[PDB]
């Protein structure tokens, strides 16, 4: 009969992206999945090009990057794209996770935990990529952060030294981070394949939170056009940065070569890790700060069990909605705090923001679910 | 069957498309012969013929001799079938009605994209 | 599961129109502006409050950092 | 009643706990004689 | 209408719709480049090397 | 009173604005699946419709006229009886298996 | 009877070229 | 001025592209948006009718 439905390869693509029954009513918040895919492809291409020109020796590395920006043809636009690209990826990631929380998409457990892993994996990737230029921030950032694994009792010191491949972040660390940074996106692609595979078992959630089988529509052309529109908007955004403001989201110390003898005035990681930096910095004790940092991320994995509401989505849950936006604003605050030096009043703002964060996820929004239930006579 | 609606629609539109773009001489000869037989054999006995007279005068304002019909059919060829079918079918918007377990009945947009071919 | 056995629905009539029979932007501002206002009034008391508080904690704490870096007469 | 009248995985998970202990200790490399007892 | 003239002439046959688009992209590339360029180089009168190079 | 708050909350929740009843919004676990499955033709098709309606409105970012909103007083728990019994049954099989 | 289904009024969404219920829409088909 | 150029030789080229990107997006964003509305018009317009016996 029809090739799109039969052929072993075309069937999959058809089932996945053409004839897939999508809900009628998914919002712009469902754009982010496709956009994340784009982010991922974007990084791989721009990445691949950069890697045809870059070197991972301590001595050559900083200059090889600037060489891309001065002497390689269009090397500049490629490089700034891959860097703003990384920001756009984390925006897409945090938007995507947002939708998960608000609309109760995390009920799709397998899909969700894969997703947590995607997040961790992209985090590792971007952490190691930022080291690759070998700027002041790159170097001192990578040093402080990797050192946290020293706080692991018994094995900490040994473990951090084995990661490094020596006694500090040095030649061997950079060369291995280059390697890891290259192969990780590949593994992200597969995990993402799987991420989708599980999603395709249930089909999508929607903003009502109510099953939508009585009103599905073929993906193509409704959602083909709509994803494209979204991708345009992503490109609009990406290029606004690259072409008007390429350095807006970065730190200038990363234009100053890495120098093991002179520590920068304020050490920060990239903005997309600032909320977690600020949680870590709130705890006096170093292993405490480590376990808090890890929990600020891994808690994502627990949120499924903390669901109390009889309704899936927050659409009809006013009290929960307020708390959700509280969490969002708190994360904006945690980010602000994490970009700030450890002084009054920020030390105390940070401590509070850190408390608020865990308080919301583990106690307040569970409760609210339940209060709402009673307000509805169930 | 509740599960064949899409497949059915696809093959059917494919037929319209094929006739618009690529109808063969031979199959047109066949279509001619079908319609020839249809017209002759329908007008058989007093009632069908009485109706033909009656309706014809209302619709064409006269009765059309069988021999006239035949010379208009003889006119039709591959090119004519292609050309005419394109006028009415190729890249035009259909009207659609379904009743029953029509859960699988192609979305209107998909139906409309089926009224042309990217290859032509 | 694909279109054909998603679910069981009885007695529902869907009427619609070709895109080529219709305007892309029916009454875009005359209906749309009011609708957007309606949409915003609906959510702002849930969404805006936190961001107000952010702006305030950020205003205050930025200026508390200002003050503490100055000298005071003593 | 009938779970608790399970708890038949307690002696099997005892033997699996020794597999976990002895397994981590083999993969990682004193008071076991001969093996490593004589470095 | 103009659009009618265009539809029947260019867009009905899909082979033709394609031929239209490649040819039009050609003239659009040249036109858009030339015009935007002139827009930039008037916004930045005097400041570009190509404006001052006559001096050396 | 308690009921004063509950009524305010109902209007805040806002599912009523899409012409849904409370029971339409319950998240479908296995128990709920089954309760739906035991619904009589009248009650089932009605639900099918209310949701078609709401979903189509969700798409448009629209609501109904106030005249058409589901009234706090008129919202019957159509599902509870079916569901209370599905759950009674489950609890029974649990009990038994210990 | 089913004969008392009448199709709702689409006036609001129609292209202006197709508003006239007493004119062929085929005049405007090439345009549209 | 020289120190800016030294740090970012691309300053002028980038700004030229910025202009061309803004222009193309001015075209493409309403265009594709229009395409979206067209396809979706089928759905936006649709009227629902429940008709049990
Ligand atoms: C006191 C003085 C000091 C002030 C401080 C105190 C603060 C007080 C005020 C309170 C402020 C906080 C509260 C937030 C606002 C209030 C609530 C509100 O937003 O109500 C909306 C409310 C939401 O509707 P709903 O139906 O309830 O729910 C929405 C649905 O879930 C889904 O809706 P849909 O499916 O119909 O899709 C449409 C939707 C789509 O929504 C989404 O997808 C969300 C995000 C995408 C935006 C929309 C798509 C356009 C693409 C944007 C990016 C492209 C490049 C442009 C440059 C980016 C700008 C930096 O668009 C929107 O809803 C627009 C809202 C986007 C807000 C983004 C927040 C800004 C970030 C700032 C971070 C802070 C740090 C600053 C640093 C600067 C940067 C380096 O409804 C409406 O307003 C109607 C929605 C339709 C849009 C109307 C027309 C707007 C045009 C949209 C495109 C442009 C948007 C702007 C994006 C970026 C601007 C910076
Ligand atoms: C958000 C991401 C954005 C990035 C997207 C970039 C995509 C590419 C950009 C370039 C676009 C230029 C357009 C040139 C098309 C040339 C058309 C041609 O003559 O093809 C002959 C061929 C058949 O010509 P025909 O005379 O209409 O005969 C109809 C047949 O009887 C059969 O009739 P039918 O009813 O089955 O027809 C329905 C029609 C409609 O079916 C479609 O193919 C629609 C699906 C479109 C997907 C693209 C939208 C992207 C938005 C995100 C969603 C992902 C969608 C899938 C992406 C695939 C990879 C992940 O499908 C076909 O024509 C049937 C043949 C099956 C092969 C096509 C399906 C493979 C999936 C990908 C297709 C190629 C796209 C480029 C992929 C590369 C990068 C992404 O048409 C097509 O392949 C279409
Ligand atoms: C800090 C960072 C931020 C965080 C995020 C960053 C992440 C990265 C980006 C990722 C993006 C994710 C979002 C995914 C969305 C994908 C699309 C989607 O799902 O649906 C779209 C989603 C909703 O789609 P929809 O079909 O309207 O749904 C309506 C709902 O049913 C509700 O129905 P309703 O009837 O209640 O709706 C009322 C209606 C009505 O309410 C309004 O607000 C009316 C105002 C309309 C503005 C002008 C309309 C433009 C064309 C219409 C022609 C008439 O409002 C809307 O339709 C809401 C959508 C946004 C309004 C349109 C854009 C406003 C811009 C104003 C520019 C004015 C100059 C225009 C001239 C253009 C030529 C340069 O809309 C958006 O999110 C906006 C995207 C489309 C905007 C394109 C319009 C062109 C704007 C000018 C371009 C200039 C370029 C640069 C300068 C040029 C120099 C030469
Ligand atoms: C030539 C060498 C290139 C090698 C790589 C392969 C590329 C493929 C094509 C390249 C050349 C450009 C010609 C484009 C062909 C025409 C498209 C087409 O034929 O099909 C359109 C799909 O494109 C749409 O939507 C388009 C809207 C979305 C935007 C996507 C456009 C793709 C741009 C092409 C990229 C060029 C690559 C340059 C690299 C150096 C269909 O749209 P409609 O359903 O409304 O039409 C209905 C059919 N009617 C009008 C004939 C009745
Ligand atoms: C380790 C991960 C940590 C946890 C993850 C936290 C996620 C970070 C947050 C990013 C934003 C996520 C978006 C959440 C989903 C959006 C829900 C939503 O749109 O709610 C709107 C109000 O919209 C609006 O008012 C839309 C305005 C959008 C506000 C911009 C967000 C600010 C970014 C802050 C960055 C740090 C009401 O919509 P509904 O209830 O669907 O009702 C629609 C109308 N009937
Ligand atoms: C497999 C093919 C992939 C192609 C992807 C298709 C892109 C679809 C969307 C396009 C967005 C429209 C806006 C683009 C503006 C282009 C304007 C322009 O000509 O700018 C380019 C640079 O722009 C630019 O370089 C801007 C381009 C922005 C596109 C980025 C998104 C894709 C990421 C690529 C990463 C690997 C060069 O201008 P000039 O140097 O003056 O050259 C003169 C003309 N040759
Ligand atoms: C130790 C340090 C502390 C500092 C923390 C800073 C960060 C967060 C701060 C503040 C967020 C407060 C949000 C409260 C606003 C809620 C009340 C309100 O304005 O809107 C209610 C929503 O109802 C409802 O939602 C009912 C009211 C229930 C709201 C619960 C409040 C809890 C918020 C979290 C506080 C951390 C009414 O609005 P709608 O129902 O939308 O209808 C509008 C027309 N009446
Ligand atoms: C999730 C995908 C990826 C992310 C998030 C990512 C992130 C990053 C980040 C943040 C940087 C530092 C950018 C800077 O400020 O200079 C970077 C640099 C780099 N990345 Fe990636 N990257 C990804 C994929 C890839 C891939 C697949 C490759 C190569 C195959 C690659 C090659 C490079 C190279 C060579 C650099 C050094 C040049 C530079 O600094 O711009 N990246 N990456
Ligand atoms: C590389 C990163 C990721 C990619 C490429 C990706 C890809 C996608 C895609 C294509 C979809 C379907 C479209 C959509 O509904 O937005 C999707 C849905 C989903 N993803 Fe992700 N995702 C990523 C990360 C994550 C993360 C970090 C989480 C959670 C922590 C997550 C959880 C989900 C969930 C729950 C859905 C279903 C949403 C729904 O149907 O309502 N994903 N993802
Ligand atoms: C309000 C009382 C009246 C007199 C003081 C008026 C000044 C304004 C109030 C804050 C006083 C500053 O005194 C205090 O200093 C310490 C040290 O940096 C900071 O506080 C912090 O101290 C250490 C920082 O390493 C943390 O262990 C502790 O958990 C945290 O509270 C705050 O900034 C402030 O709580
Ligand atoms: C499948 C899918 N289901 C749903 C929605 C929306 O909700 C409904 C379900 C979607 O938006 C999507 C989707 C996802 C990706 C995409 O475009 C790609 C494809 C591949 C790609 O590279 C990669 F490495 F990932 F393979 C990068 C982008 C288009 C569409």
């Amino acid at each position: 009969t029809n090739i799109r439905k039969s052929h072993p390869l075309m069937k999959i693509v058809n089932n996945a992206f053409i004839d897939l029954p999508a809900p009628s009513n998914i919002s712009s918040w469902w754009n982010f999945g496709s956009l994340l895919g784009i982010c991922l492809i974007l990084q791989i291409l721009t990445g691949l090009f950069l890697a045809m020109h870059y070197t991972s020796d301590t001595t050559t590395a900083f200059s090889s990057v600037t060489h891309i920006c001065r002497d390689v043809n269009y090397g500049w636009i490629i490089r700034y794209m891959h860097a703003n690209g990384a920001s756009m990826f984390f925006i897409c990631l945090y938007m995507h996770v947002g939708r998960g929380l608000y609309y109760g998409s995390y009920t799709f457990l397998e899909t969700w935990n894969i997703g947590v892993i995607l997040l961790l994996t992209v985090m590792a990737t971007a952490f190691m990529g930022y080291v690759l230029p070998w700027g002041q921030m790159s170097f001192w950032g990578a040093t402080v952060i990797t050192n946290l694994l020293s706080a692991i009792p018994y094995i900490g010191t040994n473990l951090v030294e084995w990661i490094w491949g020596g006694f500090s972040v040095d030649k061997a660390t950079l060369t291995r981070f280059f390697a890891f940074h290259f192969i990780l996106p590949f593994i992200i692609m597969a995990i993402a394949m799987v991420h989708l595979l599980f999603l395709h078992e249930t089909g999508s959630n929607n903003p009502t939170g109510i099953s939508s089988d009585v009103d599905k529509i073929p993906f193509h052309p409704y959602y083909t056009i709509k994803d494209i529109l979204g991708a345009l908007l992503l490109i609009l955004a990406l290029m606004l940065l690259v072409l008007f403001a390429p350095d807006l989201l970065g730190d200038p110390d990363n234009y100053t070569p890495a120098n093991p003898l002179n520590t920068p005035p304020h050490i920060k990681p990239e903005w997309y890790f600032l909320f977690a930096y600020a949680i870590l910095r709130s705890i006096p004790n170093k292993l405490g700060g480590v376990l808090a940092l890890a929990f600020s991320i891994l808690i994502l994995a627990l949120i499924p069990l903390l669901h109390t509401s009889k309704q899936r989505s927050m659409m009809f849950r006013p009290l929960s909605q307020c708390l959700f936006w509280a969490l969002v604003a708190d994360l904006l605050t945690l980010t602000w705090i994490g970009g700030q030096p450890v002084e009054h009043p920020y030390i105390t703002i940070g401590q509070l923001a850190s408390v608020l964060y865990f308080l919301l996820i583990l106690v307040l929004m569970p409760t609210a679910g339940t209060i709402e239930n009673k307000l509805l006579k169930w | 069957d509740h599960m064949s609606i899409d497949d059915m629609m696809f093959v059917l539109q494919g037929q319209w498309m094929r006739l618009c773009t690529s109808a063969t001489e031979s199959e047109v000869l066949r279509g001619k012969n079908l319609l020839r037989n249809a017209l002759v054999s329908h007008l058989d006995g007093t009632t069908p013929v009485c109706e033909d007279i009656g309706r014809s005068l209302l619709t064409y304002g006269r009765r059309i001799p069988l021999a006239e019909w035949e010379s208009r059919i003889a006119e039709v060829d591959a090119r004519v079938v292609r050309e005419v079918c394109s006028k009415y079918f190729y890249d035009q918007c259909p009207a659609v009605a379904g009743f029953g377990p029509i859960e699988q009945l192609p979305d209107y947009n998909r139906i409309r994209s089926g009224m042309f071919w990217l290859r032509f | 599961r694909q279109f054909g056995h998603l679910t069981r629905v009885r007695h529902v009539i869907t009427y619609s129109l070709s895109p080529f029979e219709q305007r892309a932007f029916p009454h875009y501002f005359s209906k749309g502006i009011p609708n957007v206002l309606r949409r915003t009034r609906a959510c702002i008391l849930r969404v805006a409050p936190p961001f107000v508080a952010f702006y305030l904690v950020y205003t205050w704490g930025t200026q508390e950092f200002e003050k503490s870096k100055r000298k005071n007469p003593a | 009643r009938y779970r608790q009248l399970a708890r038949n995985w307690v002696p099997t998970a005892s033997l699996w706990g020794a597999v976990g202990a002895v397994g981590l200790v083999w993969a990682t490399d004193d008071w076991v004689p001969y093996i490593n007892g004589k470095f | 209408t103009l659009t009618a003239r265009l539809y029947s002439l260019l867009f009905r046959r899909t082979s033709t719709f394609a031929l239209t688009i490649v040819v039009g992209a050609l003239f659009f590339e040249r036109a858009f480049d030339q015009g935007a360029d002139a827009i930039y180089e008037h916004i930045n009168e005097g400041k570009l090397w190509k404006h001052i190079k006559h001096k050396y | 009173w308690l009921e004063g708050i509950r009524k305010w909350y109902y209007n805040a929740a806002g599912f009523n604005k899409l012409g849904l009843m409370r029971d339409d919004t319950i998240h479908e676990n296995d128990d709920v699946k089954e309760a739906i499955r035991r619904l009589p033709e009248n009650l089932y098709n009605d639900r099918v419709f209310r949701i078609k309606r709401a979903l189509d409105l969700s798409m448009r970012q629209q609501i109904l006229p106030k005249e058409q909103w589901t009234k706090y007083e008129e919202d019957k728990s159509y599902l509870e009886p079916y569901l209370k019994e599905v759950i009674r049954e489950r609890k029974e099989r649990e009990e038994w298996a210990k | 009877s089913h004969t008392d289904i009448k199709v709702p009024d689409f006036s609001d969404y129609r292209r202006p070229e197709v508003l006239d219920s007493t004119k062929s829409s085929k005049e405007s088909s090439e345009a549209r | 001025t020289f120190l800016r150029w030294a740090a970012e030789p691309e300053h002028d080229h980038r700004k030229r592209m910025g202009l061309k990107m803004l222009l193309m997006m001015g075209l493409l964003l309403p265009l594709v948006y229009a395409m979206k509305r067209h396809k979706w018009s089928v759905l936006k317009s649709r009227k629902l009718a429940y008709r049990p016996p």
